[PDB]
């Protein structure tokens, strides 16, 4: 009889299961194309994309819910707060990278695909790769915050 | 199928305590034996492994329970006939407080016999028996005396049946496992026939007597109930359709009975309760529905359903074999059935508590505020306790009766193979709800303290409107004439129709608005319920094994720990998960009852003047004051506790004494909860030393309480103290105002 | 004066961050 | 690893070595008791510190003793 | 019945009888001589 | 783990038609549930883009229509697929 | 006047307390017919209150500035009925109970299973021992002299 849920990769002794939420073709395609999962690309470029996307979002909540939301200084204060949060997150990423990775060691990413094919391990799991990722993320986040502020308060676009 | 004289009736076993257990029957070497005697008294499974004996033992105890209930009912009916002011209250329900208990003057305690009206002195009762008796047509004390006598006779009958069905004719195991016949009988006969009989009583007794009472007739001038039966002319005068007899019923001319079988809806303006004709029609329809439903399952005549056949046919691509095998589990285990029934009964009790306040079913009940509050709180607590017991017995079944080699079920097996995902998701949901429900109260407190009222989540600064509940209210308010054409008014006055019902200068019911505070309190309720469900479901799902202790099923259901190893293993058994969930159930129910009390006193209850202006008890401060913790501390706990702390020297001083007594009992429980056994066992050694010095050392060696016993004592005292404190506070507050 | 407008943020936001980062790097160190 | 010690009051009941949830303890021949046996503790790196062995000892005070000590991955029972 | 007499000598039943008689005696004593603050004799 | 639905898009048309056929009968005081829903849709587009009000009848018709439509679709999928497994 | 106190019979606040209590009781009686049972109960309560206040006045108690009696426990002969005599009576009764318990415990210590005589009491032996505690001081003192009171 047809059954949907199966053990992970056919091994019933590994602590996971394969469900439509995890292994649907649409879901599998969507996750494989996000920057965090492009193991064959320069980490700087993935970090720049992640920073751009995350910095663009942060402006909205700070602007709209902030203590100066009902004043003429709403946009500038919100954007400045978003930039500060981006700076704090960049500091956290740098600290994590320094703590976790040692210079000169090989990558610790897995080198086996789900079908058993051998692949080159991800370079994001090295000190140099994480440093590039963090420096891309900072530059991306600042650029996204600036773009959001520019669009919202330099061009009088019919938003809302 | 029964057995003739299986067990001899004798006093021999009375003189040998612990005869039900081999270990306990040896003798009391230490004091732990005495405690072990009471804890294992009703665990029939541990006594014997024969299912027939366990079933026979279980069947007989329910007869004793029924006998005790009948004795309680007999006492309740007798006290109303002998020590009550019911007949005076019946002539003026709005100005006389019901009372059915009186006190002997001994040590100055006759001060508790305060005035209640009608030339009577006693203790005011809040159980609502007066309204129950009034709605039944009871007028004199002779009827109550007869009812008490009948209840005593029924208690004696139940006791005799309990003795008989265990010592003279005990049914066989095949009799118990006939679930189809039991379901058919309990549906068609127990419920359907009972509903039909109550409908007949309401048709022939309650309707005419209550019509005479509502008309304003002196209760002593109303004809007796049997006069309406022997004299059809009286009923014809009251209801002309009775002149045609039962002919409209058999000719399908049912519309002629519209005089006493209505579909009005709303409340009776004179009494403030539901129309009795609607209740009679409701009971008739329910009796028909239950009588039809009792012909579903197969028996000796071949027609009907087989429960096993229905279960085996429900399977899917996600669940494998489905419900196959569940029929054998539920016909061989008493604990699983007990857990299921406990959960359903607790949910039903909570539903009943919610329903009785918004649709008052008894005359002069809505305007008796103390009775409403007491009934709501009582039934909420009962439902919570039953719900916790459900999980307890589910864990017991998982530990003891689970056996996949002979009782395999695919649905239960699949749940146990992904329990980590369930527990982790529930953990995240609980954390999210706690952050986004209680955090909004802390934000409000901080903003108010800092002097920034325009940054609060409130109806004036940042609104969080519960638009989903308001839509439901609007849909239910406009139902008559659109989606319920046969109805005249809405089901309840709370939906927001706009009408007000006032009885004797007091407000009975009116629309209840919803705003920002209701949003927050409802999410608080959701958070607490979710946390309780987390603690109980984790306890059930990890009863047999975990990554920490693979062999947990070998240690049993009720064990304290597995030692200080693995970093420490205190509270790993399934019993400890019920012990921890009792505290969260208490928390949730306390919050719910506080919400009910404040909302009712602020937005509903009050007095009405001649010009039509309503003055509520607390003046509608719930909307703006309940959005902060300081508001709850100040405008609810501080302000409304003045009644209970000023009750000394009056008839309400018993509540004042109980307030402090329950405080003491609650505080006394923390000694057992914060400390451990080794200290107390070491301390006893020094006390025993001086008893040996004076030759007064007992032969039964004193021992400290066990780890489980200490946990149980602590939780019991904690719950008793808290609930008693809230009880005294509520009663003292609501009787005065 | 204008000094509290500097020292209060300096002691509440900058010094805690520097101290926490240094302490985390110290406790995570191995050889 | 924890410390598990055996004292010469042991009677050779075997009850401690049957109770251990990980293989830490075993019986060896001896002279000094009627049973001609004593417990030995060769594998204390696999001890979790549960004290199931001490609950099983019939001697007045225990002939097996466990002293909790430096904790490792095995002694914490972590399967992460 | 010897067994019935044995059941009447168990600790809870005997304690209940003793305490009931004691409470009755104390209640009657306080009923005959109410509000005793000092021993006047 | 692939093609878990056993894709058969004939269900979408059959379910839609088997809902639209009975729901078009005008047994509600000369009007039909589908007709009422479509008239409600037409009325709320006259003030675009302002959303429907809380007291509008649009939400009730939407929920009641989609309940039956989803029931038809789900039962159609179960019936089409279950013919081959039982 | 010990500690600046005054006798109850001369205290005005005591009389004011009595008057307030009686007046509070009398306001409830006006709500009932004189022949009814609650009126009889209230009459009995008023009479008992008057009798209690008179008795407190007669016994020579001492009141403070609040009109409430105070107890002197320093050993003065004028107030021996407040603390000394009830104390001696309590000590006698407690010694009786303790001596009876000790005697029963010693009596059953020599049996084969002394524990079973503690959960199921031997009624005749206890009844025989119950009367013996009436002279507990003499027996206890003579046991102390003979050295049999303390375990060796
Ligand atoms: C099981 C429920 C129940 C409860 C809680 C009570 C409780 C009470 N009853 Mg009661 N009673 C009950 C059932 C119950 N009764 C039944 C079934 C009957 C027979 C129909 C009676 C008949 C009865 C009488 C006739 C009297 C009471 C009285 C009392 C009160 C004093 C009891 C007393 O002093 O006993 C002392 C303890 C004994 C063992 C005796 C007390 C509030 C008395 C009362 O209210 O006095 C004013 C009183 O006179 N009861
Ligand atoms: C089990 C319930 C029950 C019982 C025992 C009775 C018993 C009786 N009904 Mg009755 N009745 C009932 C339910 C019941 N009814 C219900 C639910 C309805 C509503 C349809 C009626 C409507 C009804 C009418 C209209 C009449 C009776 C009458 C009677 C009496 C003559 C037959 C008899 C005492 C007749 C009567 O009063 O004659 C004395 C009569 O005319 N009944
Ligand atoms: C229909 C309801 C129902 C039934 C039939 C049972 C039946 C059973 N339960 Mg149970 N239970 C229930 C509801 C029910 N439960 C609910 C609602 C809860 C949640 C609170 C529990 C929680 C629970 C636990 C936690 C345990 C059981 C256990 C048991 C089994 C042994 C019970 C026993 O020996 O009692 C012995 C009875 C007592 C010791 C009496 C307790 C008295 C209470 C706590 C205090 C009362 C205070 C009183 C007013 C003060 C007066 C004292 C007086 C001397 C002056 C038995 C099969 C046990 C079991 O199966 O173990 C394997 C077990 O451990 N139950
Ligand atoms: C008033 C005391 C108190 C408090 C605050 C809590 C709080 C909590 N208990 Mg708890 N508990 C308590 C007493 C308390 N308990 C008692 C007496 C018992 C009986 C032994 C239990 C038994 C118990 C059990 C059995 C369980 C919990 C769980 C939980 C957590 C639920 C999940 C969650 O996120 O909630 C929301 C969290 C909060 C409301 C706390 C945050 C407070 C606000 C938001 C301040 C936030 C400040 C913010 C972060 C900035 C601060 C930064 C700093 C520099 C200042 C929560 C942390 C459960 C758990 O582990 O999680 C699922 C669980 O299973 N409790
Ligand atoms: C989806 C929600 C809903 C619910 C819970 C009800 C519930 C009810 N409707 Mg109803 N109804 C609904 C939607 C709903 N309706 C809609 C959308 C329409 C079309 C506008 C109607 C049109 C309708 C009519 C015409 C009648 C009912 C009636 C009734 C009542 C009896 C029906 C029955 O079978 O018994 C019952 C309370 C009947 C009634 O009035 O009973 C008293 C009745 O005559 N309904
Ligand atoms: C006949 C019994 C008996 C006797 C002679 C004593 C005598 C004594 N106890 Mg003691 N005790 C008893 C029973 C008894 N106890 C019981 C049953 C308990 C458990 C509740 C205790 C718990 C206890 C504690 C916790 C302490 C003492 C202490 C003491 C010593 C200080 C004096 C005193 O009054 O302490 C006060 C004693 C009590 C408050 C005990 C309560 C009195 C009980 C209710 C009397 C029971 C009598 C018994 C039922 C006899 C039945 C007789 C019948 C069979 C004929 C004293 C030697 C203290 C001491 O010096 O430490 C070594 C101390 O700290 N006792
Ligand atoms: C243990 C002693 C002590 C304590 C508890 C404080 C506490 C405080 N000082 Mg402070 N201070 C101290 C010694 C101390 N000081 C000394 C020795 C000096 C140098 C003479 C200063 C100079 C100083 C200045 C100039 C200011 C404070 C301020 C403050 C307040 C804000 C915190 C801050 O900015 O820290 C700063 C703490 C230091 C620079 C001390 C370093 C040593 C806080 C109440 C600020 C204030 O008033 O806020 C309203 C502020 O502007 N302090
Ligand atoms: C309503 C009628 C009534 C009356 C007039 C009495 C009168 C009396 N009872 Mg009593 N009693 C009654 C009903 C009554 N009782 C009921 C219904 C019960 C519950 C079953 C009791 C239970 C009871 C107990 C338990 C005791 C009394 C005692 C007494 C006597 C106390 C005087 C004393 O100690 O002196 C000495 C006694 C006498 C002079 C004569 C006896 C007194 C004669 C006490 C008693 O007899 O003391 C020895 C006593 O201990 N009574
Ligand atoms: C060790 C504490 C203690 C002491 C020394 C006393 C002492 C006394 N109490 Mg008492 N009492 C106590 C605790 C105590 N009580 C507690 C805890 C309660 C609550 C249950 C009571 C409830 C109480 C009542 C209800 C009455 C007394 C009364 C009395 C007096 C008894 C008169 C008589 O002949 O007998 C006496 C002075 C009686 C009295 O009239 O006192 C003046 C009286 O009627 N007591
Ligand atoms: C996910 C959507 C709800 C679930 C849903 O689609 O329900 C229906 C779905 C499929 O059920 P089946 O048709 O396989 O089985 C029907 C049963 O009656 C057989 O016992 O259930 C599951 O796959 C398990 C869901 C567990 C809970 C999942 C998280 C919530």
């Amino acid at each position: 009889t047809f059954q949907v849920v199966q053990p992970i990769n056919g091994d019933p002794f590994i602590g996971s299961l394969e469900t439509p939420v995890t292994s649907s073709p649409l879901i599998a395609w969507y996750l494989s194309n996000l920057p965090g999962y492009r193991t064959a690309v320069n980490p700087l470029l993935r970090g720049v994309e992640v920073g751009l996307a995350h910095g663009f979002f942060l402006v909205g909540p700070f602007v709209k819910a902030g203590p100066l939301r009902n004043t003429a200084y709403a946009g500038s204060a919100g954007s400045l707060a978003a930039a500060g949060l981006v700076v704090i997150l960049s500091m956290c990423l740098t600290i994590y990278g320094i703590s976790s990775f040692k210079e000169g060691e090989p990558s610790i990413a897995p080198s086996l695909t789900l079908t058993g094919r051998k692949k080159q391990p991800d370079q994001l799991q090295t000190a140099d790769g994480w440093a590039k990722f963090t420096g891309g993320f900072f530059f991306g986040g600042i650029s996204g915050v600036t773009w959001a502020y520019f669009l919202l308060y330099v061009l009088d676009l019919p938003y809302f | 199928l029964v057995d003739r004289d299986p067990i001899k009736t004798s006093f021999e076993e009375w003189a040998k305590p612990g005869h039900f257990s081999r270990t306990i029957a040896k003798g009391p070497d230490t004091t732990t034996w005495i405690w072990n005697l009471h804890a294992d008294a009703h665990d029939f499974d541990s006594h014997t492994s024969d299912l027939e004996e366990i079933s026979r033992k279980v069947f007989s105890a329910h007869f004793g329970q029924l006998s005790i209930i009948f004795l309680w009912l007999s006492g309740m009916y007798f006290h109303g006939a002998r020590f009550s002011n019911y007949e005076a209250w019946l002539s003026d329900p709005t100005h006389i407080g019901p009372s059915a208990q009186v006190v002997w003057p001994i040590v100055g305690q006759e001060i508790l016999n305060g005035d209640v009206g009608g030339g009577f002195r006693g203790i005011q009762i809040t159980s609502g028996f007066f309204q129950i008796w009034r709605a039944s047509g009871i007028t004199s004390e002779l009827q109550l005396y007869c009812t008490a006598i009948g209840a005593l006779v029924f208690a004696a009958l139940m006791l005799f049946a309990g003795w008989f069905h265990y010592h003279k004719a005990a049914p066989k195991l095949a009799w118990f496992q006939d679930v189809e016949s039991m379901l058919n009988h309990h549906l068609a006969g127990l419920l359907g026939l009972g509903s039909l009989s109550w409908a007949g009583h309401q048709v022939h007794v309650s309707l005419p007597i209550n019509q005479f009472l509502n008309a304003g007739v002196d209760p002593k001038e109303i004809p007796l109930p049997h006069e309406f039966i022997l004299n059809r002319d009286l009923l014809a005068q009251l209801y002309p359709s009775f002149a045609e007899g039962a002919t409209p019923f058999f000719t399908l001319n049912w519309s002629k009975y519209s005089e006493f079988l209505t579909f009005r809806g709303g409340l009776d303006p004179v009494t403030g309760g539901l129309w009795l004709t609607d209740i009679a029609h409701h009971h008739l329809a329910i009796a028909i529905l239950f009588l039809i439903a009792g012909h579903m399952y197969r028996t000796n005549w071949g027609i009907g359903h087989g429960i096993k056949d229905i279960l085996e046919a429900h399977k899917g691509p996600f669940t494998g074999q489905g419900h196959k095998g569940l029929y054998e589990i539920l016909t061989t285990s008493w604990h699983a059935q007990l857990s299921l029934n406990l959960a359903m009964l607790g949910s039903l009790t909570i539903i009943v508590a919610h329903h009785m306040y918004s649709m008052p079913p008894y005359p002069y009940l809505a305007t008796d505020y103390a009775t409403q509050l007491s009934l709501f709180t009582h039934h909420m607590w009962i439902g919570g306790f039953l719900i916790v017991g459900a999980a307890a017995h589910a864990a017991i079944f998982m530990v003891r009766d689970y056996d996949p080699t002979n009782r395999y079920n695919d649905l239960l097996d699949r749940v146990l193979r992904h329990r980590d995902a369930i527990i982790s998701h529930l953990n995240w949901v609980c954390i999210f709800l706690g952050f986004h429900s209680f955090g909004l109260y802390i934000h409000n407190d901080t903003m108010s303290a800092l002097g920034r009222p325009q940054d609060m989540f409130s109806d004036t600064a940042i609104q969080l409107q519960p638009v989903f509940a308001q839509w439901i209210q609007n849909t239910h308010a406009l139902a008559p004439g659109v989606t319920a054409p046969g109805e005249t008014a809405s089901t309840s006055l709370t939906w927001g129709g706009g009408e007000l019902v006032a009885v004797g200068g007091k407000v009975a019911l009116l629309p209840i608005p919803l705003g920002t505070a209701d949003f927050l309190v409802h999410h608080i309720h959701a958070f607490t319920i979710h946390v309780t469900v987390l603690i109980l479901l984790k306890g059930v799902l990890f009863a047999r094994s975990s990554r920490l202790i693979p062999d947990k099923a070998n240690l049993g259901f009720r064990f304290p720990c597995d030692g200080p190893g693995r970093g420490g293993t205190c509270q790993v058994s399934a019993w400890d998960h019920v012990f921890l969930g009792l505290f969260w159930m208490y928390n949730a129910i306390s919050v719910v009852i506080f919400h009910f009390s404040w909302k009712m006193q602020s937005d509903v209850w009050g007095s009405i003047s001649d010009q039509g202006v309503v003055t509520h008890i607390t003046g509608g401060n719930f909307a703006q004051s309940s959005i902060t913790i300081n508001g709850w501390l100040r405008d609810f706990l501080w302000a409304q506790a003045s009644q209970v702390i000023q009750s000394y020297g009056s008839s309400l001083s018993a509540y004042g004494l109980f307030f402090l007594g329950a405080h003491f009992v609650w505080a006394f429980s923390l000694m057992f909860l914060f400390s451990g056994r080794g200290y107390w066992q070491e301390l006893i050694e020094s006390i025993v030393w001086a008893h040996n010095k004076l030759k007064v050392a007992p032969a039964t060696q004193p021992r400290a309480l066990s780890i489980i016993q200490g946990r149980a004592v602590g939780v019991t005292h904690y719950l008793l103290g808290g609930i008693a404190t809230t009880w005294a506070f509520f009663l003292a507050r609501i009787i005065a105002v | 004066n204008n000094l509290p407008s500097i020292f209060v943020p300096l002691v509440g936001l900058v010094f805690p961050a520097i101290a926490m980062a240094s302490l985390f790097l110290h406790i995570q160190k191995n050889k | 690893s924890h410390s598990v010690k055996i004292y010469d009051t042991c009677i050779g009941c075997t009850q401690c070595v049957r109770a251990c949830p990980t293989d830490v303890l075993e019986m060896i021949p001896w002279d000094g008791c009627k049973a001609k046996q004593i417990a030995s503790a060769p594998r204390t790196e696999d001890c979790v510190g549960c004290k199931r062995c001490e609950s099983a000892c019939p001697t007045d005070f225990l002939s097996v003793r466990v002293y909790l000590w430096h904790e490792t991955t095995r002694s914490m029972g972590l399967a992460y | 019945m010897r067994d019935l007499k044995t059941y009447l000598s168990v600790a809870p039943v005997l304690s209940t009888l003793w305490f009931g008689s004691l409470a009755g005696l104390l209640i009657e004593i306080n009923r005959l001589f109410p509000d005793a603050l000092t021993f006047p004799f | 783990e692939r093609n878990w639905l056993r894709r058969d898009l004939n269900v979408v048309g059959f379910g839609l038609i088997g809902w639209l056929a009975p729901s078009s009968i005008p047994a509600i005081n000369g009007k039909s549930l589908t007709g009422l829903f479509f008239d409600s849709i037409g009325t709320e587009l006259a003030h675009f883009p302002t959303p429907p009000a809380l007291t509008s009848q649009f939400w009730l018709w939407l929920v009641t229509w989609h309940l039956g439509l989803f029931l038809c679709l789900t039962f159609g999928q179960i019936g089409f697929k279950g013919r081959t497994e039982d | 006047d010990i500690s600046g106190l005054t006798p109850c019979k001369d205290s005005k606040q005591f009389a004011k307390r009595e008057k307030q209590q009686i007046k509070k009781l009398e306001s409830s009686l006006k709500l009932y017919a004189p022949e009814s049972a609650p009126a009889l109960a209230l009459n009995a309560q008023i009479e008992k209150t008057k009798r209690r206040f008179d008795n407190y006045g007669k016994y020579g108690l001492l009141c403070g500035s609040d009109g409430l009696p105070h107890l002197i426990v320093n050993g003065d002969q004028r107030h021996w009925g407040e603390f000394i005599t009830p104390g001696i009576l309590f000590l006698y009764i407690a010694g009786w109970i303790g001596w009876v318990g000790r005697s029963y415990l010693i009596a059953i210590s020599g049996e084969k299973k002394p524990a079973m005589k503690e959960i199921i009491i031997d009624v005749p032996l206890a009844s025989r021992i119950i009367f013996r505690g009436f002279i507990w001081p003499v027996a206890a003192y003579r046991e102390f002299l003979n050295g049999d009171l303390i375990a060796k």
